[PDB]
RNA sequence: UAAGGUGGUUAUUGCGGCGGGGCUCACCUCUUCCCAUCCCGAACAGAGAAGUUAAGCCCGCUUGCGCAGAUGGUACUGCAGUUUUGUGGGAGAGUAUGUCGUCGCCUUUC
RNA sequence: CAGUGGGACGAAAAGACCCUGUGCACCUUUACUAUAGCUUAGUACUGACCUUGGAUAAAUGUUUAUCUGAGGCCUAACCUCGCUGCGGGGGACAGUGCUUGGUGGGUAGUUUGACUGGGGUGGUCGCCUCCAAAAGAGUAACGGAGGCUUCUAAAGGUUCCCUCAGUACGCUUGGUAACCGUGCGUAGAGUGCAAUGGCAUAAGGGAGCUUGACUGAGAGACAUACAGGUCGAUCAGGUACGAAAGUAGAGCAUAGUGAUCCGGUGGUUCCGCAUGGAAGGGCCAUCGCUCAAAGGAUAAAAGGUACGCCGGGGAUAACAGGCUGAUCUCCCCCAAGAGUUCAUAUCGACGGGGGGGUUUGGCACCUCGAUGUCGGCUCGUCACAUCCUGGGGCUGGAGAAGGUCCCAAGGG
RNA sequence: AAAAUCGUAAGAUGAAGUAUAGGGCCUGACACCUGCCCGGUGCUGGAAGGUUAAGAGGAGAUGUUAUCUUCGGAGAAGCAUUGAAUUGAAGCCCCAGUAAACGGCGGCCGUAACUAUAACGGUCCUAAGGUAGCGAAAUUCCUUGUCGGGUAAGUUCCGACCUG
RNA sequence: AUGGAUAAUAAUCGGGCAUAAGCAUAUUACCGAAGCUAUGGAUUUGCAAGUUUGCAAGUGGUAGGGGAGCAUUCUAACAG
RNA sequence: GAAAUAGCUCGUACUCCCCGAAAUGCAUUUAGGUGCAGCGUUAGUUAUAAAGUUAUACAGAGGUAGAGCUACUGAUUGGAUGCGGGGGCUUCACCGCCCACCAAUUCCUGACAAACUCCGAAUGCUGUAUAAUGUUCACUAACAGUGAGGGCUUGGGUGCUAAGGUCCAAGUCCGAGAGGGAAAGAACCCAGACCAUCAGCUAAGGUCCCCAAAUAUAUGCUAAGUUGAAAGAACGAGGUUUGUCU
RNA sequence: GCGUGCCUUUUGCAUAAUGAGCCUACGAGUUAACGCUGCUGGCAAGGAUAAGUACUUCAGUACGGAUCCGCAGCGAAAGCG
RNA sequence: UGAACUGAAACAUCUAAGUAGGCGGAGGAGAAGAAAACAAAAGUGAUUCCGUAAGUAGUGGCGAGCGAACGCGGAUUAGCCC
């Protein structure tokens, strides 16, 4: 039931700005549904922003 | 049969003792549970393991109901 | 001298029982406000000073429960030879016994 | 000198029985990978016309010029027969070449693990906890006990708080084991999951707010064949909680795992074969292996040999020898009884102490460049733990026949 | 122009034969007979339905750029890579047959006058629960089964029983 | 000290044999090894003199490692 | 092809001098082979040198031996209570009673444990300084062999407190080791072989002869040839010497 | 008086574990290419030539700098140094 | 036309190896030989052989292993016919 999560961030991708934020956590497909949504430090824009599940 | 399987040890044990001179992070005493408890100048870790903080000379001192508490004085 | 606050000391410092005290400590009266109960001003928080040592707290006594604990002897054990032993170390348990703490720094007091 | 053959583990054959070698050979199949042959379709040799269906292009549901799926017919390629080029039988079929799917131990190349008180059978192969382990660390057995191939978006972070299990006394259901009230209760509870250690001034439980389960990194140490593994303090950029100090780079800590190669996804003017792109590659993040025989020899794999062969082993078994008695046999010690009464004429349970090495075993110490194995025949020889003959004691011995014990190996 | 056999082929055997003939396989004179099972593996026939090769076919996508776009980017034609719908046989799945094709052919419980047994009844599972015949056997571990014969004495032998 | 059975080719303090030549304690002398020492000699390292000597420590040895050399056949020079 | 391959057996030729091991650990289609580590040789480095070894003084952490359990967990001998349940009589009423066993809790004693600990040594380990010995220590480079071990003493597991059995740990020896003693024995006791000598002193063990040295001294025991090599039982006995009580 | 041949394999052999009837002759770590250590030699921030060519009394001095190593490293790479 | 033993410490891809072997033809030599070639912003100009480049680029169950080319220095030098 434990999968493997990809956390992209969301305001990324819209600036000029190249690259993308990513981090890869573990969830359960059962318990913790619906695109996981977590403010995350964005390395590139150096500010927290909110990442959610891809 | 169906006993013989067992693991590798951990290689426990108290490292420099209450006599001799440590250094900023030189590992004091790893155990399995704090039984020797971080005093003066020591710190303690994520597995329980006696950390120093500065150079000096340890000392354990046990007291308070038989509880081991090493610190380290400074020199 | 007495009390309050705050620390060091592995309960010989604790628990219990019996008497004494209150400028400070504590109960004690209320919930408009600050604050809170998965229900309650019980606890926490605030506003006061009619009463009280009754209790908490502090003193004096108590071997009662706990805690500490010898000297001597014994077990065990390093080295040397051996059926024996000689040289050193030396417990645990138990007995006699001890303990109703001790050491600092601040404020009000005499 | 003539006769018999007990020994020289006598001579002969680098044991043919057993084990072993990532040795060989042959054989088998529902092991792997291929292939001869057989067979299906497409395509070339392979052509002319009619019927029936589909598609494209044009024009106003049909028509016209093509492609294709099928049938029928014709002879003119191609095949066959009879007379010596014809007269018949088929016919664009069959045969053949290339490309393909299925069968195919007919054939060929190979694989088929190790540990092991001989080898098979059974069991195990990686990781974690306790004992063995002899008070630093480490330390083996097919030694004695158990668990793992995970889980939590809260079971993570911070701030503020709370105290367990059990038991006694009371109370409708309610029963002293449900909830409640008052005492006693240093830990006997709980800490997801085995064990050990730890934890109440909590690591156990609750509430509020949150995502540090961040980015760039690693002073110094512990383990250490290597590959790996474990802990960790300062600094910078932005965060969560808190009034602030201060804490937070995942869980009370030890198990929850798999190297390399190859391939996939996201980011990246890093390179990109004359130049500019691109294919592709490189760097960071990350995915795919019960590779479980878990340091994984391939992407891909099972058996028989008494028809066997070669190279070695007493490193290792079967016969015999050797050490020890678990088993075997014999004796002795105590005596509850049985013997009409009376333990020991005779037997003797429940227990104990030894002698012998004749049985079945344990070990694997000499022999696998050979110590020939059961039974019977001939020939004997030795011990007495005596079957007869010989000499005695006791008797539940009237005599004769008995029972038991002692001495005795000359002959049978 | 047989099947089948040898060969790369041509060719040859079969056969200067032709179903009262020629191959493949089992059993083994003669007498009586030769039971049940098509689940599994082989063989034959069918082909409505599913899956399925090469070869045809080319919706769309990608690379390059004439050109247009202040930048970004879009991009006709040509040239190349990659290609999904559609068509596509045998085989397999499927349907039925075949055992003188390979192969297989069961248990428990209760019950009749003294005992014993069960003609009989209940129940579970199969594709079927082994018929006739024989039976201590070239097949039987217990075993030197039990009874009779042979011998003074018979682990061998003969004839019986049936717990094969 | 004594009784408590013994194994098969002829046996055992090693044998003769011993009443101490057995056992227990104490003492003295002696024997006893390639151990130690006395004499002679050779060799390896380290230290000095020189161009061999002196002193100190050594000198069992398998697998294995290091250093100095002998013989054999042939070749180049000088001398036979 | 071809001198196929052989992780296998066998063989491997002159001399002298110096040094000198291992039979262990981790992996392995691996176990009688290898790779790395451990142990060896040669050469070079630390100098106002560093490191080693033994002992002493000081200072540390431990949970073995031992001990104890009313200090937990499990087990456990004997007495005191017996709250309450099972069984006999009395009866309308497992109703009010009367009687003997198994019997909760508490107290007192006796005592067990590798996976029990309220306690807990000796030794061993670590660090500093000192005192003895001086490269024995450590580092780099090159080259190896070994990776089948075994006996004895001690602490253990398994086995039958059996094995010249087997698997570990702390030492020594053989392996690779001559000489002397036990009569002869790879390990037992003494002792580490540069040669030569018709020299002396000793170790273990012995002094009647074989066979070197005491028929030596003082005291007592044994009558069994016990004994003079090693090694024995439960259980008997009016053998003898000797101490105490009686 | 003392003294159980030799070799090999072995924890351990007089071993009754292997091998040899004896003598004479033959018989087993050698060479090439490419490297690494120890000693020695030339040159020295430089060192060395290969193939080849010329002369000559000819299987035996001069020339030949192509090229190789070292002098600067880090990073996958652009690149920096 | 064309193997296998062997190596990969097994083995099938691979190596061994286009080797051994078999068949046919020619000459003192044979083959090749005159660019639908290299190279890269600078250039060379037929083929053959020797030394470097270089154990480099690359290839490979990316395992065992296999392994060029460009450029440079030399021997020789020659171009023509449908």
């Amino acid at each position: 039931n434990r999968i493997q999560v990809i956390l992209e961030c969301t305001e990324h991708k819209t600036s000029g700005v190249p690259g993308t934020s990513r981090y890869i956590t573990t969830k359960n497909k059962k318990n913790t549904p619906d695109r996981l949504e977590i403010k995350k430090f964005n390395p590139i824009l150096k500010r927290v922003t909110v990442h959610k599940e891809i | 049969s169906k006993n013989g399987r067992e693991s590798e040890s951990k290689r426990l044990g108290v490292k420099i003792y209450g006599g001799q001179a440590a250094i900023a992070g030189n590992i004091i005493v790893r155990q399995r549970g704090s039984k020797h408890n971080p005093g003066e100048n020591v710190y303690i870790s994520k597995d329980h393991t006696l950390h120093a903080r500065v150079a000096g000379v340890v000392k354990f001192q046990k007291k308070r109901d038989n509880k081991s508490y090493v610190s380290i004085i400074p020199f």
